[PDB]
């Protein structure tokens, strides 16, 4: 429901002259989703809730967001030391804190 | 008859030398590390770079 197999034959010309059949077609999608999200490492990924244990870096402690929050929304961070829960509005574009 | 008759020529050639010297003190940049990208480098990631370095 992601890649119609139509969309995959307009694309690649395979449209009235056939190649190798919509198994191997199908096949070759399942194995071209296994390389891409895999180069780039991103998940399905629908609207997201992401906890993470988040590592101290630093003695002013950079905190790297492992998927970059959208604009503005608060992230809360609690736990390790802090005693009560915290928000902070972080880059957009970048998720260095 | 005084030793300011024969100096002229050095006075002069330090104040120009010394005015050399504070001109290029002032002037010439300060900084290392001229860092340049390549073309295709996506601005919006390239910045991520410069926060990087």
């Amino acid at each position: 429901t992601l890649l119609p197999l139509q969309t995959i034959r307009e694309h690649a010309k395979c449209d009235d002259n056939p190649r190798v059949t919509d198994d191997l077609l199908k096949l070759y999608r399942e194995a071209a989703f296994e390389a891409a999200e895999l180069y780039t490492g991103l998940s399905f990924t629908p609207e997201k809730t992401i906890v993470e244990p988040i590592r101290l870096k630093g003695r002013r402690g950079k905190i790297i967001l492992s998927a970059t929050p959208i604009a503005g929304r608060p992230v809360v961070f609690y736990g390790g030391g802090l005693g009560s829960p915290l928000e902070l509005i972080p880059r957009p574009g970048s998720n260095v804190l | 008859n005084t030793p300011l008759q024969a100096i002229g020529v050095p006075v002069a050639l330090y104040d120009a030398l010394m005015a050399r010297a504070i001109d290029s003190a002032d002037g010439t940049p300060n900084s290392k590390w001229l860092v340049t990208a390549s073309r295709d480098l996506d601005d919006g990631q390239a910045k991520e770079v410069k926060e990087g370095i």
